[PDB]
């Protein structure tokens, strides 16, 4: 019950954080196109 | 129906099949039509109240839908009634449950939002008279037992949760937040919370922490405090309520900001002290680190029984386990004043008894002279060192050591690391001093430095026995001005007395060698030596170290490595609280350099600890910025750039760890889950992030003390055979080490065979072989875990050698330091009062991976073992007391605690 | 250089400017032979009031009052063109990604703590 609630709070800030990070990280401007 | 002839009490009966609807025109039309009829409605008020009880006897949606048709509209100011100020006020009481019914029990979303406001006023206004208290009370206490009350009482309190949440959501708070539109604190609402809480500690286990956390304040736990202290024995037994407290506090506490995060712990500590069980309470005393608090609990344990019995033994052992040793010194003097025995108590508070129990254990695990390592080149150096690592803890390897051949056969700086590692054979024990002393007098400057470092490593088994002090040996070599000799020696002092505060330690270290006068890297070790002392207890955040960091950093910044040593040291010193680390964060930030900002991030990681709200987000805005600078370009000066980039990567993992240790166990799985996805993201993002991140990832796994120890470590290791960096093997393997011959059985075969095979540089070979051999422990010889004692997520004191040196480039000078790995793990023995070694029986559950244990309540299934056993990280940890055969009660009640057992055997 | 306008006819006498018309017919045809395109040149006529001081044939510097709205007859700008656009666009692309990768997390926790 309660044990389950404690976990919800963490799972919803992990997803959010990741999603935002991801834009940059994947690229969107990084655009490797160097010689290799 | 709504008719103005259904007002009568004649039609109670005829109606009541369908649903009572006598009430409907009785509080609607009569109120409007005449105000003589409000007084008439008062005489009818008694009938109307009993109808509510009848409609809660049979709980069905039909008889709530059907009853109300306009009881919902009419409340007080609907009908423009306010006449005789008393009458409509008493008429709030019947219409209040009415609304609650149509909000939820017949499911309807719109009514939840809209009437959330209406309802909260009605409760606030009438609770001031204290006659809403009385309406609530008759369903709370269930004198008449039915289904109705069980959902009605939930509603009343659902609304209160609404009222305190208004503080959290907006600064406007109070009335001005109209989700309720009723203040969080008044002279009518407060008297409602308390009354509800007393009754509902009995009826529910989970509505009470709901109110606590959404309030997001210590105002919620003050009202609870007084309530719990009333409810503690009479309503339900001391042990059962004690369970309720430990649940409640851990749910509310991770959320809250740093000044109040601590406040919830002071309230919990004080509850625990009051209740008979102080086993939990001693734990809380470690966390705050206030000297005052350890004195209070410790005395509370000793004062009830004026003879040694269970009482003095219990007090002593609880302090012992924390091998910070800060507690031990505090506890001795109370015990020594009584003088039942002076010596046995001092020994048992002190770490002397922890040395002795291990001696018994070794015999079983079997004393080995076993060595691993190969001849020739840079492996000739290795093999020597490796004998040390393999003979973890106290072990007989006396005869191998007795040969001077092997020692003098080492070359270079490797000679230094050889003598230090002989200390690691004799780790956690005085005995084996004699071999080291020999080196200290004879040949090379190199082996003199080595002798001193190793004497450090060995003497760790004391800090409050005060039997062969570290200070006796170690003073003299500070005085010898040769930089190498002095450095080994003043670091040594730091390790041996560890966390313990003693006059001797302060006065040795009062002179520091950290200055611009020796540019030498090895002078930095004074401030690092200080860091041991402070940790494990509330920091002074000593200003001496700040002054010398700055001086040396500005003056020489050509050597990045010098100044990195200084920076991480201040960082380590800071562990244990964040509050005063905020204050000095300003001091450093005043002066600014590209160099300063390496410091900003590191000390910040300690500082902002006390919430994940700020901490987690912040160290990810920082991770983002490097990617952005590079992506733009796509579409002395060198020393500055390098430091910035490397520290940022390091600080990112470190912050995650600080968060997980302090906060609940749900956060460990969760951070780890961010972490793994995160690798792909940083590999994509940059070449430089790819290399560096590996090195810290094995340190994330270990410092975080991850639940899961199966699929993830093995994934990472396989992947980095190919990838650059072999320092990732070192960091990772110390996680793999904590459950011996399990994760590491794999490690040895895979890495140790392939490393030898594909060899194309001996330096790499050295790194791979050293990790792979270390990770294994011959037939489960002593393990080194992060756990300090009762803390298993405890702030490390002698295991932060990994934090220091994973960060900086690998070196031959590093190999010496890395022999330190002190923090051994006690067996679990049932003891009473005669200290009879080994356990009778205890439960361990070795199947743990669950992220839904967060209370701290053991998985009580176990599988029963009769052999004494070391406590295995997250694979052995849950601990139940089993000794019911001779009929016993826990005096020390386990919570998965590392602690040895104590029982009262009848 | 934003100084010419194409005249259809002479507006003062209400009669065809001959040179311009012949320009335009020849301009239209260019599918067949692209350098027919150049005849558009002849239709350009410049537009300016030019005072001549006496019969000396020198231009006086003097000024005239003009009752008009300034904004209307502001001298047309230097354009951004494609070159200027790339620089400015790529600058915006950088910022835009970075923004949202930090803003979303920051705003939620800004207030609550």
């Amino acid at each position: 019950t309660r044990c389950k609630l404690k976990l919800l709070r963490m799972e919803r800030i992990k997803d959010h954080l990741l999603l935002e990070e991801e834009f940059v990280s994947n690229s969107e401007i990084l655009k490797p196109f160097e010689k290799k | 129906m709504v008719d103005e002839s259904d007002k009568k009490q004649q039609t109670i009966d005829e109606q009541s099949q369908i649903s009572p609807e006598k009430q409907t025109p009785n509080k609607k039309d009569k109120k409007k039509e005449e105000e003589e009829q409000l007084s008439e409605e008062d005489a009818k008020l008694k009938t109307d109240l009993e109808l509510l009880v009848e409609r809660l006897k049979e709980d069905d949606s039909s008889l709530y839908e059907a009853s109300l048709n306009a009881l919902k509209e009419s409340i007080k100011n609907s009908t423009s009634s306010m006449t005789a100020v008393p009458k409509p006020l008493k008429f709030l009481r019947p219409t209040y449950p009415d609304l609650c019914s149509i909000y939820d029990k017949w499911t309807d979303p719109n009514l939840k939002s809209s009437l959330a406001d209406v309802l909260s006023i009605l409760a606030m206004t009438y609770s001031e008279n204290g006659k809403h208290d009385s309406l609530r009370y008759r369903l709370l206490s269930d004198v008449s037992d039915f289904e109705g009350w069980g959902h009605e009482y939930i509603r009343h309190l659902a609304l209160e949760i609404g009222e305190v949440y208004n503080d959290q959501v907006e600064k406007d708070a109070e009335d001005e937040t109209s989700s309720d539109g009723s203040k969080s604190d008044g002279s009518a609402a407060t008297s409602g919370f308390e009354f509800s809480k007393e009754d509902t500690l009995r009826l529910c286990l989970d509505i009470v922490p709901y109110f606590l956390k959404h309030n997001g304040e210590e105002d919620a736990v003050d009202l609870l405090l007084e309530i719990e202290s009333i409810d503690k024995l009479p309503q339900f037994v001391d042990e059962n309520t004690f369970q309720r407290v430990c649940q409640y506090m851990v749910a509310c506490v991770p959320l809250l900001p740093p000044p109040e995060d601590v406040a919830f712990l002071k309230t919990a500590y004080s509850i625990y002290l009051s209740q008979n069980e102080l086993t939990d309470a001693i734990a809380l005393a470690v966390r705050l680190g206030e000297e005052d608090m350890i004195r209070s609990v410790f005395d509370a344990t000793s004062d009830p029984v004026m003879h040694k019995q269970l009482a003095y033994i219990l007090a002593a052992q609880k302090t012992s386990f924390e091998y910070e040793g800060v507690q031990d010194i505090i506890g001795n003097g109370k015990l020594s004043e009584h003088f039942l025995y002076l010596a046995k108590e001092l020994n048992l508070t002190g770490p002397k008894v922890p040395e002795d129990i291990y001696k018994s254990h070794l015999d079983n695990s079997k004393s080995v002279f076993s060595s691993a390592g190969l001849d020739s080149a840079q492996q000739n150096l290795a093999s020597s060192f490796v004998n040390g690592f393999l003979n973890l803890g106290y072990c007989n390897d006396k005869l191998i050591v007795d040969n001077d051949n092997w020692v003098y056969k080492t070359k270079g700086d490797g000679m230094t690391s050889a003598v230090a590692s002989i200390g690691s054979i004799y780790q956690w024990n005085l005995d084996g001093l004699q071999q080291l002393d020999k080196y200290l007098y004879v040949d090379e400057p190199e082996v003199k430095a080595g002798a001193l470092l190793g004497i450090g490593i060995s003497a760790s088994g004391v800090h409050d026995g005060e039997v062969e002090p570290a200070l006796l040996l170690l003073q003299d070599y500070v005085t010898n001005p040769d930089t190498k000799i002095s450095s080994a020696a003043i670091l040594g002092l730091g390790i041996a007395f560890a966390g313990s505060k003693n006059d001797e330690v302060l006065g040795l270290l009062l002179p520091i060698a950290a200055s611009t006068d020796l540019p030498i890297e090895t002078a930095a070790m004074a401030s690092l030596a200080l860091a041991h002392v402070f940790v494990g207890t509330c920091n002074g955040d000593i200003t001496t170290s700040i002054m010398d960091n700055f001086l040396e950093r500005t003056a020489i910044e050509l050597k990045t490595d010098w100044v990195r040593f200084l920076a991480l040291a201040l960082g380590i010193l800071y562990m244990g609280q964040g509050e005063q680390v905020d204050d000095v964060l300003e001091t450093i930030s005043a002066i600014e350099h590209p160099m300063t900002s390496a410091i900003e991030v590191l000390v910040g990681s300690c500082a902002y600890t006390g919430t994940g709200d700020v901490l987690l987000i912040q160290d990810l805005l920082h991770r983002l910025t490097p990617k952005n600078v590079k992506g733009e370009e796509d579409a002395e000066i060198k020393s500055e750039e390098k430091k910035g980039k490397s520290s940022d990567k390091d600080a990112t993992t470190d912050g995650k760890n600080d968060d997980e240790e302090e906060e609940k166990e749900a956060g460990i799985v969760d951070e780890l889950a961010y972490a793994v996805l995160g690798i792909a993201l940083i590999a994509l993002g940059e070449d430089i992030g790819k290399e560096m991140s590996l090195r810290h990832f094995g340190h994330l796994m270990h410092y975080g003390n991850e639940h899961i120890r199966r699929m993830v470590p093995l994934a990472m290791g396989i992947v980095s055979v190919s990838d650059p960096q072999m320092k990732v093997f070192d960091t990772l393997t110390r996680f793999s080490h904590d459950a011996d011959l399990e994760v590491s059985m794999n490690s040895i075969f895979a890495m140790g065979l392939c490393g030898a095979g594909t060899n194309n540089a001996r330096l790499a070979q050295l790194l791979r072989q050293l990790a792979s051999y270390y990770s294994r422990e011959q037939d489960a010889l002593f393990i080194t875990r992060l756990a300090q004692g009762l803390l298993h997520l405890g702030k490390g004191t002698m295991t932060m050698d990994v934090f220091n040196d994973a960060h900086v480039l690998n070196k031959v000078t590093l190999a010496s330091i890395l022999t330190t790995a002190v923090g051994l793990v006690s067996p679990s023995f049932m003891l009473k009062h005669h200290q009879l070694f080994y356990m009778l029986n205890a439960g361990i559950r070795p199947k743990f991976i669950l992220a839904l244990n967060d209370e701290g309540e053991p998985i009580k299934v176990n599988v029963r073992v009769g052999q004494a056993v070391e406590t295995v990280g997250q694979a052995g940890r849950p601990k139940k007391i089993t000794g019911w055969i001779t009929q016993s009660t826990p005096v020390l009640l386990n919570h998965g605690e590392r602690a040895e057992l104590e029982t009262d055997e009848y | 250089g934003r100084n010419v306008t194409i005249q259809l006819e002479n507006a003062d006498t209400g009669t065809l400017d001959t040179k311009s018309v012949v320009g335009l017919v020849m301009f239209s045809q260019f599918w067949y032979w692209f350098p027919l395109a150049h005849f558009l040149s002849l239709s350009f006529t410049p537009t300016t009031v030019i005072g001549i001081r006496g019969s000396d044939q020198a231009i006086p510097k003097f000024q005239m009052n003009c009752y008009a709205k300034e904004d209307a007859f502001s001298y047309p700008r230097m354009y951004e063109e494609a070159s200027g656009k790339e620089v400015e666009k790529v600058a915006t692309a950088v910022l835009s990604t970075t923004a949202r990768a930090k803003a979303r997390a920051k705003k939620t926790k800004k207030e609550k703590g």
